[PDB]
């Protein structure tokens, strides 16, 4: 889940085969949604205490935004912390690229190109419409391709991710024996 | 009247069995 | 359309000017702050002549307001000396 | 013991009061009227026999008490006789500042009449602000309250 | 470094920039800012 | 401790019934082996009810780790609501001479 | 203008201390004034601490 | 002092950093702190209940 | 030359008539009772400071005030500058009484 | 197991540290303000503030757009919190948590003191909304300053 | 409510709010035990409580006194030392009702054994006291 | 104009920068006039020796 | 399921509609662990075994026999008395297993120590048996 | 919050929406303590850790070394 | 297309009078560009 | 369209309150 | 502090006030508030 992923770009335009655009923004909150989309944003169990030695860890940095002025008297986290998958390090940051930064409806007439290049392994490009829609890969979360007469009917869910010593110290006694 | 409730209340099952199968 | 109705529009004259300093406008403003503070250095405030007379001191245009800062070499701020809009620099 | 102390003549100390009179013009008797209009929205009348100002407000304006606006126009006593064929500056009320009191109708008190409504309670300009000086620059251009986003998903 | 651009990006900006100024200039006199003003016709060419 | 201590700004401190509250003005930092320092507060509203003798505040509602006690070393003063108009006047008059 | 966003960067865009304030001071650090003594008089006096 | 003890060194010099440009050249300013008087009260009253 | 402009180990201005002392080893605010062999009477102190001289043996160093707390009628622990003195720690504690 | 006690309490003393994220640096207009003056005969005008959350538009022949704003509670449900508190009344607790965001307070009642109590996972209108509950207080949010009352 | 494939929205609904309700009770509240690390244990109450740094407060905040378990009655076995790891259980899911065993870390080592399995090591750091009533 | 610590470390910073490597020419003398000036252009300062 | 600020009703029902499934299942459970009160110790089977009278039932009803826990595998500690408390967990969350170990409270206070910390105070009421196969 | 008697289909939606955060942190949990059987008990550590045969997995896979 | 190690961007490639025609009243560039130019208002200068 | 969308609300909403009274 | 206001915000509220006053003074015996009124014309000069 990278932000240069879709090998294959195809671009479409507004003016032509185009029949609803709906663009919506919203602001995050850890009020909605669910645990999962808390965990992938700053919510996460940053301190865990290892089983072994009790030093109480610390596995990523903080986070705390938009959760008060005080920042030394909370954690901003979850109770039940990820598990561990890694033998040393620890497990990686969320990628990012599944965060929606913007979220967009197409329906659209569908022709022969936009039924063999649109898909989900594409980065869609608009054009002929809004300025900070232009010049963008938008990523296709779904295809739906309906036919109730002989229209053909495309509706195409996209979206945007906000992303980018000498040795040892004791060994018990071997002996040695020449052969 | 209630012969469109009706058919509103079948579009949202068929709607939601929809959902149901449109995700993984 | 928008540039006629911010002229009807009174100035606020304490906040941001109605046209925002360009570039050469800043290079004026700047040159007009420093013959005003070179030409009335004696009658500055203690404050204002000791950061003055530090050479790592930075004197700061606010492109949208207008207003004139001096900061000390810390990047502290230290004072303030006036505003400038498009054509005069006028001092506080 | 007593420290002494000799004529100086520029101190620290004494510019943290140098400041002690202050010119300003905030709200008072003689600050009520900053805002002056333009010919942009004046009639210039001549004064006829048998004209007032209530007949002015009443023709022009349609209130009977809307003459102080009149007054307020032409800076006249209302009081001292107007000579005849003078030149006189009614407000035009299609170009006018609506005198409409403004409320807030769910208040601690109930209700209560404000000016601005950026002055009240419903400013809302330091909610949730993380000052950090880079969202001041910000408030000044667009006055953005709070952010949009929070995650770091890098 | 990168050189600097010399023509002006956009030139009816500069016109209209011009008239703001005047305004500023004295400060809330001249608001005209049609072609029929008196200062546009210079101000444009 | 072996690190530098810091009570956070804003820490808000009672007495014992929860009434009266104050809050530190500034960030306090306790150097590294010290235990126990100074730093001052401001009420949390206006008045002269908010004037209290010295060992009156000792509660802290938030329990900060290594935090063992808080108390006032000085009677709070010049709590007030609102000066008289009397004062106002003079000290306008002392501005002219 | 209400839906389109652009993103900074910490260092190459603006300075690092645009997107801190001063009222979290950070967590500094100093000598130790609390180390224990020997004062038995066998070696250095210093004990804890480093 | 604004505690209502005589006054601070810290305070008096203080005070004379403030003075100082504002005092007539030539002359001598003296600072040095104020003296309380301890005043012991005893009242024999009739009360209206 | 110790007075109350002095900072303690603790980061306490000094109090020379408090009952306090400094310590070679305890941690600040161990409760140590002294006891003054010449008068049998024990004073409980809270160390405080670290000490400054470091002499051999000394493991106390008492306050002013901690030192007039020793002294009784006909014994002034002033008097004497060198006390020979027991030292037990002591802590707040709920009493032990009789199981119910 | 006496160097191990001694790492562990170094460790605790540098956990305990400022080491959070940075502001984030978003230059964008969504943000602001949402203020509405109403009248229905213009005679008194109401007024009412807003924040602005969320934005939805229809690009495609018909032109709309269609903004959303919330009350300033929704500052208070934004981030989950853990954190504790002892010895303070629900005045007091209600007074920090709204001195955390910049809020006013409009409360009569002091309220009953609770002595200990822990906030686990939950944003602070959430938390607020318990320890209101449980003392029989609800809460109301007008422009800037939230009010409990009984 | 056997809630199989041939459902409608609203029964499915249905089936969702007749649920969740445990859930909704499990919120603000402690599922699961900790492992938390021993800071203080000197109760003043004399009762053998301890107080804890649990990772869910980042030692941020002290914590509230968590009590002991015992294998029997009148056994008052020796307390978790300072910096020593313990297994944290909250009645009802409370945060201020939480009670403590101590486990086997490193600040908590194994002691030496000849049978790490049926041999029993025993150290006790203060007096050691037995009171047998009967025989 | 300056706090002592402010200072010191104003020509301190200074001399780093006169004596980078990079400002030095091998096998040339070093003057003490220039050492001076470059003290001197820290301002603030009046330099006796 | 990351469900997002930009969720359609359908997949918010979704969602809930297939994470209620563990309250579903912690329906009619006993989730946390309880404080009870000791009421009958004379377990017939041999089983050191005791009844409580937990909150729950508001000592209307008599429980179920609740199995002990102990440390190590062969000692037989005593018992808790009549009218001690006890910590209980419900294996599986059944309220017919469950598993009990003492507590410290007033009807079992703390015993005398000169340092609560490292000392370690014991008494028997009864009979004290130890056997040890080798050294 | 009180969902009551008198509650739309949108709210009850929204309860459960916010409330079942819970119920989806539980999943790929162990809520309850089990009861298993110890079939390892030497621990090359030295840890005293033991392996068990939980029934959730009925004793056709080992399990983790669980700790004393 | 450009890459970038943000992501891939479409460019508009002209000669620099029709990308100045096209510009003009800023209508083609997004609030957001126009906002982060004038995010640094005060602008540091140098006094002599 | 407005009218309609809300009466879809009360249809959708009394169809969810027969759902309640369906169920035992 | 700051400076009263000299003028009435609504003299018509005025006449209207001084008018529930007609009711108030005579315990409601008074209740015309119309122009049409004996008091109406009095009040508004």
């Amino acid at each position: 889940i990278t932000v240069n992923a879709k090998k294959l770009n195809y671009t479409i335009s507004v003016v032509d085969n185009v029949k609803s655009l709906i663009v919506t923004d919203q602001a995050q909150t850890d009020a909605t949604g669910s645990s999962q989309k808390i965990e992938h944003y700053g919510g996460r169990m940053t301190t865990v205490v290892d089983a072994d030695s009790g030093s109480l860890i610390k596995v990523d940095k903080d986070n705390k935004r938009e959760a008060g002025s005080a920042a030394r008297t909370f954690t901003t986290g979850v109770d039940v912390p990820q598990p561990q998958i890694q033998k040393q390090y620890s497990n990686p940051r969320p990628e990012g690229a599944s965060v929606k930064e913007f979220q967009l409806q197409l329906e659209l007439h569908t022709s022969q190109s936009d039924l063999e290049n649109l898909t989900p392994d594409t980065a869609l490009y608009i054009e002929n419409t809004l300025p900070f829609i232009v010049g963008k890969s938008w990523f296709i979360e779904s295809v739906r391709h309906s036919f109730s007469e002989g229209i053909f009917t495309s509706q195409v869910s996209a979206y945007i991710p906000v992303a980018p010593s000498q040795g040892v110290g004791k060994l018990p006694v071997y002996e040695i024996l020449s052969y | 009247p209630q012969a469109i409730a009706k058919q509103i209340a079948d579009i949202i099952n068929s709607q939601w069995q929809g959902t149901l199968t449109d995700y993984a | 359309e928008e540039a006629k109705k911010k002229v009807k529009v009174e100035t606020v004259q304490n906040g941001n000017l109605k046209k925002t300093l360009s570039e050469k406008q800043l290079i004026d403003g700047v040159k007009r702050v420093t013959e005003y503070l070179k030409k009335n250095i004696s009658f500055q405030p203690r404050t204002i002549q000791n950061i003055l007379s530090d050479p790592k001191s930075v004197i700061k245009i606010d492109k949208d307001t207008g207003q004139v800062s001096l900061f000390n070499g810390n990047g502290e701020f230290a004072a303030l000396v006036g505003t400038y809009n498009g054509d005069i620099f006028s001092p506080s | 013991t007593t420290q002494e102390f000799l004529s100086k003549n520029k101190t620290i100390e004494s510019e943290l009061l140098d400041l002690l009179i202050k010119p300003n013009t905030d709200d008072s008797i003689l600050t009520r009227n900053k805002q002056a209009i333009a010919d942009r929205d004046l009639f210039d009348i001549e004064w006829e026999p048998g004209q007032s100002l209530n007949k002015l407000a009443t023709e022009y304006l349609g209130d009977s008490f809307a003459w102080q606006i009149i007054a307020d126009a032409n800076g006249i006593d209302p009081t001292k006789e107007i000579d005849i064929g003078a030149g006189l500056k009614v407000p035009d009320q299609k170009a006018l500042e609506n005198s409409i009191k403004k409320f807030i109708v769910n208040s601690p008190t109930g209700k209560q009449l404000i000016s601005d409504a950026k002055q009240s309670i419903l400013n809302l300009i330091g909610v949730g602000d993380s000052n950090t000086e880079f969202s001041k620059t910000l408030k000044d251009c667009i006055g953005k309250v709070v952010n949009f986003s929070f995650d770091n998903t890098q | 470094l990168n050189a600097p651009q010399l023509v002006v990006d956009d030139y009816e900006q500069l016109i209209i920039d011009s008239l703001v100024h005047t305004n500023v200039v004295s400060n809330g006199e001249f608001t005209d800012l049609d072609a029929s003003g008196f200062m546009r016709p210079f101000a444009g060419t | 401790l072996s690190t530098d201590f810091i009570v956070p700004i804003n820490f808000q401190v009672s007495d014992l019934s929860g009434t009266l509250r104050f809050y530190t003005i500034g960030n306090l930092v306790i150097p590294a082996g010290a235990t126990f320092g100074t730093i001052e507060a401001i009420a949390e509203d206006i008045g002269e009810k908010y004037n209290v003798s010295a060992n009156f505040i000792d509660q802290y509602s938030t329990p900060l780790t290594y935090l063992q006690y808080v108390t006032n070393i000085r009677p709070a003063t010049n709590g007030r609501s609102g000066e008289t108009i009397d004062n106002l006047i003079e000290r306008c008059a002392q501005i002219i001479r | 203008k209400y839906i389109s966003t652009s993103y900074a960067q910490g260092g190459i865009d603006l300075p690092i201390d645009f997107l801190e304030n001063p009222d979290d001071a950070k967590d500094t650090n100093s000598a130790s004034t609390a180390t224990e003594v020997d004062s038995v008089g066998n070696g250095t006096v210093s004990r804890s601490g480093v | 002092d604004v505690n209502g003890n005589p006054a601070d060194p810290v305070t008096i010099s203080t005070v004379g950093a403030t003075l100082q440009p504002r005092i007539m050249l030539g002359t001598r300013l003296l600072i040095s702190p104020m003296e309380v008087l301890n005043i012991e009260l005893e009242l024999i009253a009739l009360s209206d209940s | 030359g110790f007075d109350s402009s002095d900072l303690t180990a603790n980061g306490e201005r000094f109090n020379p008539e408090g009952i306090t002392a400094a310590h070679e080893s305890l941690p600040f605010g161990t409760l140590v009772k002294v006891t003054w062999a010449v008068n049998n009477k024990s004073v409980v102190v809270r160390i405080n400071d670290r000490g400054a001289f470091v002499r051999l043996g000394r493991q106390i160093d008492l306050s002013y005030g901690a030192a007039k707390a020793l002294s009784s009628p006909g014994n002034d622990a002033i008097a004497a500058g060198l006390l020979t003195v027991k030292l037990e720690v002591v802590e707040l504690r709920t009493p032990i009484g009789e199981n119910l | 197991k006496e160097s191990a006690k001694n790492q562990i309490a170094e460790n605790l003393e540098k956990i305990k540290k400022n080491q959070k994220e940075l502001a984030t640096p978003e230059i964008s207009a969504k943000g602001t303000q949402i203020t509405l003056e109403v009248s229905i005969d213009r005679s008194a005008i109401a007024v009412f503030s807003f924040l602005h959350t969320g934005t939805k538009h229809n690009a495609i022949i018909s032109d709309t757009t269609t903004f959303t704003g919330q009350s300033v509670n929704w500052v208070l449900n934004r981030r989950v919190k853990n954190t504790r508190y002892t010895g303070v009344t629900l005045k007091g607790l209600a007074a920090t948590i709204t001195r955390q965001y910049g809020l006013d307070l409009d409360m009569s009642e002091e309220g009953e003191m609770i002595e200990n109590i822990s906030q686990v996972s939950q944003t602070d209108w959430q938390f607020l909304e318990k320890m209101t509950a449980i003392q029989g207080f609800g809460m109301r949010t007008v422009g800037k300053v939230l009010q409990i009352y009984k | 409510m056997i809630v199989d494939e041939f459902s409608s929205v609203y029964e499915c609904l249905l089936y969702c709010y007749k649920m969740v309700k445990r859930s909704e009770q499990l919120n603000g509240r402690r599922v699961f035990p900790i492992l938390s690390v021993v800071t203080n244990n000197n109760d003043p109450e004399g009762r053998r409580r301890v107080k804890i740094a649990d990772p869910l407060f980042g030692n941020l905040i002290e914590s509230n006194w968590i009590r002991p378990i015992r294998v029997s009655q009148n056994q008052d076995n020796p307390l978790p030392q300072i910096n020593q790891m313990v297994i944290v259980w909250f009645v009802d899911g409370d945060s201020e009702k939480g009670y403590y065993l101590p486990i086997i870390n490193d600040a908590n080592p194994s002691r030496e054994k000849d049978d790490p399995v049926n041999d029993s090591a025993v150290r006790i750091e203060g007096n050691n006291t037995i009171r047998i009533d009967k025989n | 104009s300056k706090t002592f610590q402010q200072l010191a470390d104003d020509i301190l910073e200074a001399l780093k920068v006169f004596f980078n490597p990079a400002n030095l020419t091998p096998g040339e003398p070093v003057l003490i006039e220039e050492v001076k000036f470059a003290i001197r252009s820290v301002g603030g300062l009046s330099i006796s020796y």
